[PDB]
């Protein structure tokens, strides 16, 4: 019966999700639990960078608020 | 087919190469049910082949590869040597069920299917309609079955039946005959030809007046059909061949022999 | 009497409505969308496969299978040499020597069928007048070798040994339409 | 792809069935038209059946 | 953690190839009353994992005639090519964003005719030459017109940034409002990967094998490996460009499982396809895209220059 | 034995099962011979559920199916094919004409046995066998396969 | 940085695969094996030898056509201007010619095969 | 040890065989995969009168019922003897492949055969193959040969092609047997 | 014939055609595997008199 | 059996796992399957031999063999005539 075609198709259902899924966690993981940063302009990557030298451990993503003014 | 290669293994034992038909009649008698699963078989065919020509017929894919490929005139069809649907598609009435008729063949009503363009299309409709047109004709062998035996009562020809082999002295010596020397024919030679489903089928059937054949000549339709594929084929690519091919209907059984 | 299969050219004026019903078709391929549905309502439907060797294709018994050789109910060999079987088999695929047997009978010594040879025709079954050679309704035999499907008097009996009680009753079966 | 021309060479089943024939009763022969169109046995058998 | 996240795409992506090949001989299978595979594991779910170990098994031909470094070369070509498809493919965050990836992608599948040009020209064989030359036709056939269908859909995206295209479609599927280049473009991606009814470089019924005739083996799996993997990529494209599945910034996952059952579903209607219709001539298809898709995409490429200006809605820059 | 024979045996398993289940037979059939073996790939033996699948190739076929007669006419051909086959690969002889000439064993046309020409796994009797019966055959190949020792020989070696 | 990483991956399981099957099976090399395929009768040429392109001039006919698109590509960057009307006329007249040239090919018959 | 318990044993000795499934003509043919083919002492020294495979297999089975054959030694050799060096030049010009030969003591020659016989597969050399490359056949005195089983030897000119085409290149293929020179043969 | 009423619309509506009135499938319409013995007739020629077959 | 399948699909057999001291367990064929039952699995009959048995015959084989080819089981040909032409067997004492 046509129904026996549903356990290649959930095999390959998973297996298509899973790129997607793991790719948004790994990078909220390697992000300090953030997006990962978009430069797609000069001024996105200056301030990447900007954000990376103030950071005081070289990564941009560790943010500074008033607590450092 | 195979649902059609049971009502062969039933009447015969073998699905294909029966060995049914024989001079003089046929071996045995119809299995009681036979006729009522060959109806059973014939009312929902019908509906097979629409599905089938859902696919094809109006495709604009399959239109595009057979339309106007292949054309052959009337004229050269004839000088080729061309029988059945490769005449018929080029608009030549011809057909020896109706022109020639054999077995009962003029105690039944049907159609011929012609084509007008002569094109691999054209055929390909004939020979759909042509399935329609068995089934007309099978309806009215199922009705019109009459009773009564069914093979020749003639015991130096067709062989008498196992029980009267075992009881008469006459239907023995007639069987011993039969099986081991055969029936003689006179001398003779015929040209017999039939409508077959490829095109017209021949026999050239010398006889010496033996037990054996001196000369039998077989006239394949196909044979001829091949011999025109150059001519079919001008002027086309590749693919076009393949269908050309296709639109003869070959089988190399008949053609070499 | 004859049909027309595509003389349909009673050419006439178009409307606007079937032309654009025309247009609709050429470039929303409604047709090409027919196709898919008829493959899509296959589907759905039940599949005609059977699940061989669990279950089998149906048969009839006149179905032509391997050969045997058969008994009287007694034991005794029907086969009395005759060799109609062998005159009459369209391929020699039988071969046949006899002599008479310690108490007289008439019966073979070689009675071989080259398998290879044979067309399972059935004519040596119906030749036989004794009902001794039959094709059984056995199918699955295929070997490893060819030497294998040269079957001797031996093979054949014992084909008659494994396979009597099917072949006895396919025989009850159709033996009224022989 | 354009076909220039098309030669057509058979004979690969060529099997001698119609000297085959010769040696075999009208009985016997007839198998052998099972064997020609073996898409369409019994029609074959129909017109060696009617020769005879 | 990179190199982990390219496993966590590659070998998914290879696993959902293998078993596309049983989606597709299983739906064939009914659709023709058959039932498929259905031994070699439960439901048949082993038939992808031994023909694959079959193959690998397998002999793989050294032809005398051949041209050994591009025979090679090119089955190892086909299988890079396809993997590297799938890097920049949002879903909805991408392995490597790019600014210009739907022009990567032009540029990456472009170079992957090369694979079966140079396959079937190495190979030296008459038939393999035949599929190498129909690939020629079949580029020149439908690369005409790929490009501006494209071009026309991101006059209202706005860039070639794929990920930009999840944010176009935030309301609405590119569907409706570019449905005729929708239909163009899913004809375009059968012929583009070579599938039914347009499966002229292989072709069985005309030139036995086509390009890859004389291949044997593992090599000969490259080939189908990257067939499969390209048939997954081009409708997971479609998925994007057109039917904007549904992006929360707060439910990224959302995304990833309506993203996979559209690209489920539009690789299926692949497969439904192939068992639906005859194949065209390869001189047919050249007129098919260059006779009408032509006319009509170049038409609609002014049609979409127009619109964003009169209707004031020019989509921004970034 | 050892625990390096177990280990040899069980791919010696592996590896014959994968062959067993993805046989792929060459598009080749000669005659009446061949209209069966449509009839085990239609849909009520749906050969393809198995694994066997046709491929038109050689290169890409495992098993050849000797499906009709062989004339020796055909002959070279049909053992340029069988030659152009990648190992491992495996015959089946299918129907009288091929196991040994069959009806036309005594022409002066016909090869008396295609086994004159290549070597032969299985024979199938029959004139045609049904597709049941090329079906039974296909699957006394795959446990002939199921027997091959080859990792458990060259260890013994 | 990471583009190459990923590339370099895609080239090293392609190649791996390859050298997997090319040193994993059994071998038997002999000539008949080896030869090229032809259905089983062998070849009467070379495939060196020219095969004609019925579709030549479509294919130089793509050339000119594969640099419109090119010219077409900054469209999205166009857009964006403040002469909108000045991008609007070109971008119109450089669809259209390329539509005349199109039609004009089309009805010289450069479209249809050479036979 | 055979004669010693079946003293009527027909024992054959045949030279090097060469044919389509030899370790023979193919070995030295698949050299070209090193690109530079080692010799000790560059071939010259070393005598060979290779024989072809299907003479002796002609002259086994005549031995089987040959009357004169029993209790006897033969020694089966082809018709010509080659130097080394010029049999394996002959080799690479059959294969018109580059033939670059240099010299390689057999103390270093032999230590490589040992380490290509460490494969668990089918060694592509050993030493003892090294060894046996390199030791002349003896020459042609008092024992009985082909001719005496009824069978002429062939000549390694009349069938090296049958072997060697399968390792030429495309360009070479169909090259015929005339386009080789022959090898130069020795009486020595 | 087991599928369900929505499958049968479903397949019904696609196809174009009433499918559960001809199944392509054969249930309890067919022809049993078992039959009652026939009893055939004999031919013209079965006469005791007025049979001579120099006359036929 | 279940009749509410179609023809075909309607009657079904499971095989045992040990027949004549071979494995059955996953190594099953048709061949496996005896005379009485063959009938009934094939269709050529409506009637299982648990109600409608074979007739007895002493002769008839009471175990079924399957299909033994490529086993020390097989059959081998073999011409079953005796010899037709005798020597002349010389005489054992000499002449002189
Ligand atoms: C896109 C994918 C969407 C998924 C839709 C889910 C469909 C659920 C389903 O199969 O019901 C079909 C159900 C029966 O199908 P049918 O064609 O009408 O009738 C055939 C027989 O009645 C069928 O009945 P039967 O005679 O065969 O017996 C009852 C039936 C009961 O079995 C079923 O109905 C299948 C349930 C699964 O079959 C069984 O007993 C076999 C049980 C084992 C199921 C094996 C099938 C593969 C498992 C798939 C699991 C998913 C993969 C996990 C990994 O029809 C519906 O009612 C569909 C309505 C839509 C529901 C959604
Ligand atoms: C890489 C992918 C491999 C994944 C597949 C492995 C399993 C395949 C076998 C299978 O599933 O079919 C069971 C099969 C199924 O039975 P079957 O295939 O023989 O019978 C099929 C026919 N019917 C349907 C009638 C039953 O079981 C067997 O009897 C065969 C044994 C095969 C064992 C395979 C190897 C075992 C694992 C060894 C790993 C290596 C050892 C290292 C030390
Ligand atoms: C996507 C798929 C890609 C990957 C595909 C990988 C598939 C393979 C899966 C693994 C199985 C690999 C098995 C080898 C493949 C078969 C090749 C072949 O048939 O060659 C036959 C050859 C034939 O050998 P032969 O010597 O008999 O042949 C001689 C010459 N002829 C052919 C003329 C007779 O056999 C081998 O060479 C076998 C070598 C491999 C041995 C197995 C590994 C050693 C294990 C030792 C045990 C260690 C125990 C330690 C713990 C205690
Ligand atoms: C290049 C190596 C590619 C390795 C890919 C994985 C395949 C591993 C199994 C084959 C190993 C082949 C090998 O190197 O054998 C030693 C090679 C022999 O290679 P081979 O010719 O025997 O390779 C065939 C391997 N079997 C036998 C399993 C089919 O011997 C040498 O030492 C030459 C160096
Ligand atoms: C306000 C402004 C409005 C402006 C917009 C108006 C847009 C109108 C809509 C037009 C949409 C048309 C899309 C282009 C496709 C097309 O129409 O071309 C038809 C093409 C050729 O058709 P043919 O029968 O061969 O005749 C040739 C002359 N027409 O035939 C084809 O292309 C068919 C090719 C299909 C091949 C099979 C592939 C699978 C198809 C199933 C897909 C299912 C999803
Ligand atoms: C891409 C889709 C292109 C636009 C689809 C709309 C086409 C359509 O409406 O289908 C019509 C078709 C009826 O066919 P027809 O008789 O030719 O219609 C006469 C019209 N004057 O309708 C039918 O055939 C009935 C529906 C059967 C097919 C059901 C499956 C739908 C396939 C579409 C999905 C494609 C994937
Ligand atoms: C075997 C052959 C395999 C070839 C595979 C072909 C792949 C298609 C062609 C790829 C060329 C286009 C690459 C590209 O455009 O990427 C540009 C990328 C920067 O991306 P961008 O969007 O400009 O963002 C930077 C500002 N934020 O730039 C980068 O991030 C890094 C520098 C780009 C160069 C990478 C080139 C691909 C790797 C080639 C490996 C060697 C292949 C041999
Ligand atoms: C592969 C795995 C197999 C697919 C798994 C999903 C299958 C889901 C099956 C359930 C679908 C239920 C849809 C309702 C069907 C019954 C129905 O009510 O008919 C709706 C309509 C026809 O309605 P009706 O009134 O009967 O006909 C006359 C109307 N003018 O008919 C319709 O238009 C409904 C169309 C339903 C389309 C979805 C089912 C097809 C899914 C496969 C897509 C193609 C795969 C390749
Ligand atoms: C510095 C130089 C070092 C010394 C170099 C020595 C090189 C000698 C290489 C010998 C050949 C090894 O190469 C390998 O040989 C085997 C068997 O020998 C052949 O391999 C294949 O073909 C033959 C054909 O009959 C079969 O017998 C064999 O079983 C099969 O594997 C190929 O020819 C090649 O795959
Ligand atoms: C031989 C080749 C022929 C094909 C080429 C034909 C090109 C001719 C194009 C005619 C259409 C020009 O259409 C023209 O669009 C511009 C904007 O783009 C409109 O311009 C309008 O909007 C713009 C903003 O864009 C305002 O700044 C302007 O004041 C206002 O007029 C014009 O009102 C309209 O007339
Ligand atoms: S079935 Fe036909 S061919 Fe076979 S032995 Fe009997 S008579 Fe001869
Ligand atoms: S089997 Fe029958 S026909 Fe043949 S020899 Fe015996 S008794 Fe006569
Ligand atoms: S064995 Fe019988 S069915 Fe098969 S090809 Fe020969 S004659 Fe035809």
């Amino acid at each position: 019966m046509w129904f026996e075609i549903l356990p290649g198709l959930a095999i390959m259902g998973v297996c298509l999700v899973i790129p997607g899924v793991s790719t948004a966690y790994i990078h909220k993981f390697t992000n300090g639990g953030k997006e990962k940063r978009v430069a797609r302009v000069q001024y996105q990557w200056y301030l990447m960078e900007r954000d990376r030298r103030i950071s005081g451990v070289n990564r941009y993503y560790v943010s500074k608020g008033l607590e450092n003014i | 087919r195979e649902k059609m290669f049971e009502f062969y293994e039933r009447v015969s034992g073998a699905r294909m190469h029966a060995a049914y038909i024989r001079p003089g009649g046929v071996h045995q008698d119809l299995p009681l049910g036979l006729l009522d699963d060959i109806y059973e078989f014939s009312k929902n065919f019908s509906l097979r082949i629409d599905e089938v020509e859902e696919m094809l017929t109006n495709n604009r894919i399959w239109r595009n590869r057979t339309v106007d490929i292949g054309v052959v005139t009337a004229e050269d069809a004839l000088n080729y040597g061309f029988s059945g649907v490769m005449l018929r598609g080029s608009g030549i009435q011809w057909d020896l069920r109706k022109t020639q008729p054999y077995d009962v063949y003029d105690q039944v009503e049907f159609d011929v299917p012609i084509g007008s363009r002569g094109d691999c299309y054209d055929r390909y409709l004939c020979r759909v309609e042509e399935m329609r047109q068995s089934l007309r004709i099978i309806e009215q062998c199922l009705n019109k079955m009459p009773p009564g035996e069914i093979k020749v009562d003639d015991a130096k020809v067709s062989p008498p039946k196992r029980a009267e082999m075992k009881t008469s002295m006459e239907s023995l010596i007639h069987h011993f005959k039969l099986y081991t020397e055969g029936y003689q024919v006179p001398p003779g030679a015929t040209y017999t030809a039939i409508e077959a489903p490829k095109g017209e089928f021949g026999v050239y059937l010398v006889s010496d007046g033996s037990s054996r054949p001196y000369r039998c000549k077989i006239k394949a339709p196909g044979f001829a059909h091949l011999a025109g594929l150059d001519k079919m084929s001008k002027g086309h690519m590749l693919a076009d061949v393949v269908a050309i091919i296709g639109t003869q209907d070959i089988v190399f059984g008949e053609i070499d022999r | 009497t004859y049909k027309y299969v595509n003389k349909k050219e009673q050419e006439s004026e178009v409307d606007m409505k079937s032309a654009t019903d025309n247009a609709a078709r050429i470039l929303m391929w409604t047709e090409l969308i027919r196709g898919l549905g008829m493959t899509l309502s296959y589907l759905f439907r039940e599949p005609a496969t059977i699940n061989y060797p669990f279950e089998k294709g149906p048969l009839s018994p006149r179905f032509r299978g391997e050969h045997a050789l058969r008994r009287y109910p007694s034991g005794e060999e029907r086969c009395i040499a005759c060799k109609l079987c062998e005159a009459i088999c369209p391929a020699q695929a039988i071969t046949i020597e006899a002599e008479p047997r310690a108490d007289g009978s008439r019966r073979t010594t070689r009675y071989d069928i080259d398998m290879t040879k044979c067309i399972y025709c059935g004519f040596c079954q119906e030749a036989c007048p004794v009902d001794a050679i039959v094709e059984g309704p056995n199918f699955e035999f295929s070997t490893e070798t060819h030497e294998e499907l040269l079957y001797n008097k031996e093979k054949l009996l014992n084909n008659g040994d494994k396979w009597e009680a099917e072949i006895a009753a396919n025989i009850q079966a159709d033996y009224l339409y022989r | 792809e354009m076909v220039r021309k098309c030669d057509p060479h058979i004979g690969l089943l060529h099997r001698g069935t119609e000297k085959l024939i010769e040696y075999k009763t009208y009985l016997q022969a007839l198998p052998y038209f099972d064997r020609l169109d073996y898409v369409s046995m019994m029609c074959n058998e129909q017109a060696y059946s009617i020769a005879v | 953690m990179f190199f982990i996240n390219i496993l966590t795409l590659l070998v998914p992506i290879l696993i959902a190839m293998a078993f596309l090949t049983l989606v597709e001989r299983k739906i064939l299978g009914y659709m023709q009353l058959r039932k498929g595979p259905n031994i070699v594991g439960p439901y048949g779910i082993l038939q992808p994992f031994a023909d694959a170990m079959k193959l690998f098994m397998k002999e793989p031909m050294r032809p005398l005639t051949t041209s050994m470094s591009l025979f090679i070369i090119a089955p190892t070509l086909s299988l890079t090519l396809a993997l590297s498809l799938w890097v920049p493919l949002p879903m909805p965050h991408p392995l490597i964003n790019l600014n210009l990836g739907i022009l990567f992608i032009l540029a990456t599948s472009s170079l992957s005719v090369y694979s079966i040009l140079w396959s079937g020209w190495a190979s030296n064989s008459k038939y393999s030459l035949f599929g190498a030359l129909r690939a020629v036709a079949q580029t020149i056939s439908y690369e005409v017109t790929m490009a501006i269908i494209l071009l026309s859909v991101l006059l209202m995206n706005g860039s070639y940034s794929l990920q930009t295209l999840i944010t176009t479609q935030e309301h609405m599927w590119l569907l409706l409002p570019a449905w005729p280049m929708a239909m163009m473009w899913f004809i375009s991606t059968l012929a583009e990967t070579n599938r039914a009814p347009f499966d002229l470089t292989e072709g069985e019924s005309e030139l036995v094998s086509g390009f890859n005739v004389e291949y044997a083996a593992g090599p000969f799996a490259l080939f189908f490996m990257a067939e499969y993997t390209n048939i997954i990529l081009m409708n997971a494209l479609t998925t994007i460009i057109f039917l904007g599945p549904l992006y929360y910034i707060n439910l990224p996952e959302l995304y990833s499982t309506n993203f996979m059952m559209e690209a489920l579903l539009l690789s299926s209607t692949f497969l439904w396809i192939r068992a639906s219709y005859p194949r065209f001539r390869y001189d047919q298809l050249m007129h098919l895209l260059w006779k009408n898709f032509l006319p009509l995409t170049l038409a609609l490429c002014m049609w979409h220059i127009s619109l964003p200006i009169f209707t004031a809605g020019v989509p921004p820059y970034m | 034995r050892s625990r390096a024979e177990y280990v040899v045996t069980k791919l010696d398993d592996l590896i014959n099962w994968a062959r067993r289940s993805s046989l792929w037979p060459m598009t080749f059939g000669l005659a009446c011979c061949a209209v069966e073996m449509m009839h085990m790939a239609a849909p009520r033996y749906d050969m393809d559920r198995f694994g066997v699948v046709f491929r038109a190739s050689p290169r890409q076929a495992d098993v050849m199916i000797v499906a009709g007669t062989l004339t020796n006419k055909m002959a070279p051909a049909l053992r340029k094919v069988y030659d152009q086959m990648p190992e491992p690969r495996y015959v089946v002889s299918m129907g009288s004409c091929a196991n040994g000439g069959g009806y036309y064993h005594y022409s002066y046309s016909v090869v008396r046995g295609c086994d004159r020409i290549v070597p032969v796994d299985i024979y199938v009797p029959g004139c045609p066998p049904t597709a049941e019966a090329l079906l039974y055959g296909i699957l006394q190949l795959q446990r002939k396969i199921k027997r091959e020792q080859k990792l458990k020989i060259w260890y013994r070696r | 940085m990471n583009l190459y990483t990923v590339i370099f991956i895609n080239i090293l399981l392609s190649l791996t695969l390859i050298l997997v099957a090319f040193w994993l099976p059994q071998m038997n090399l002999y000539s008949e094996k080896a030869n090229p395929y032809e259905c089983g009768f062998d070849p009467t040429s070379s495939a060196r030898l020219p095969f004609s392109m019925k579709f030549f001039l479509v294919a130089i006919t793509f050339l000119l056509f594969d640099l419109e698109i090119a010219l077409l590509l900054p469209l999205p960057w166009a857009i964006q201007t403040i002469k909108t009307s000045t991008m609007m006329i070109m971008a119109f007249i450089l669809v259209t010619i390329l539509s005349l040239g199109l039609a004009y090919e089309w009805t010289q018959k450069g479209l249809e095969w050479t036979e | 040890e055979v004669r010693s318990v079946f003293p009527e044993a027909i024992i054959i000795r045949p030279s090097d065989i060469f044919g389509r499934e030899d370790r023979f003509l193919n070995h030295f043919a698949n050299y070209r995969w090193f690109l530079a083919v080692p010799l000790v002492s560059l071939g010259f020294k070393t005598v060979k009168q290779p024989v072809y495979v299907a003479d002796v297999s002609k002259g086994i089975v005549n031995a089987t019922k040959d009357p004169d054959a029993v209790g006897k030694t033969f020694a089966f050799t082809g018709p010509n003897r080659y130097l080394l060096f010029h049999l394996v030049k002959y080799i690479f010009g059959m294969t018109h492949r580059t033939f670059i030969p240099y010299p390689l003591p057999l103390f270093v020659y032999s230590w490589i055969g040992k380490l290509f016989g460490l494969s668990p597969f089918e060694p592509w050399t050993t030493k003892d193959k090294v060894e046996r490359i390199h030791i002349s056949d003896v020459m042609p005195t008092d024992l009985p040969g082909l001719e005496d089983l009824g069978v002429q030897p062939t000549p390694l000119e009349l069938k090296s092609i049958e072997v060697l085409r399968r390792h030429r290149t495309y360009r070479w293929l169909s090259s015929e047997i005339e386009e080789t020179k022959p090898a130069k043969t020795v009486n020595y | 014939a087991s599928a369900t009423r929505v499958i049968q619309k479903l397949r019904n509506w696609a196809s174009g055609q009433d499918l559960q009135a001809k199944l392509q499938l054969r249930y309890q319409e067919i022809a049993k595997r078992t039959q009652p013995p026939p009893k055939l007739p004999v031919g013209p020629s079965h006469k005791l008199s007025n049979n001579y077959y120099c006359t036929r | 059996e279940d009749n509410k399948q179609f023809f075909g699909r309607h009657r079904w057999v499971i095989y045992t796992t040990e027949m004549n001291g071979k494995n059955t367990f996953w190594d099953v064929d048709g061949s496996m399957v005896p005379p009485e039952w063959h009938r009934w699995l094939h269709c050529m009959t409506d009637d299982p031999p648990t109600t409608n048995p074979p007739t007895a015959r002493k002769f008839i084989w009471t175990n079924h063999k399957f299909n033994v080819s490529a086993t020390p089981e097989q059959y081998v040909p073999y011409s079953t005539t005796r010899k037709k032409i005798h020597e002349w067997v010389p005489p054992s004492t000499p002449y002189k």
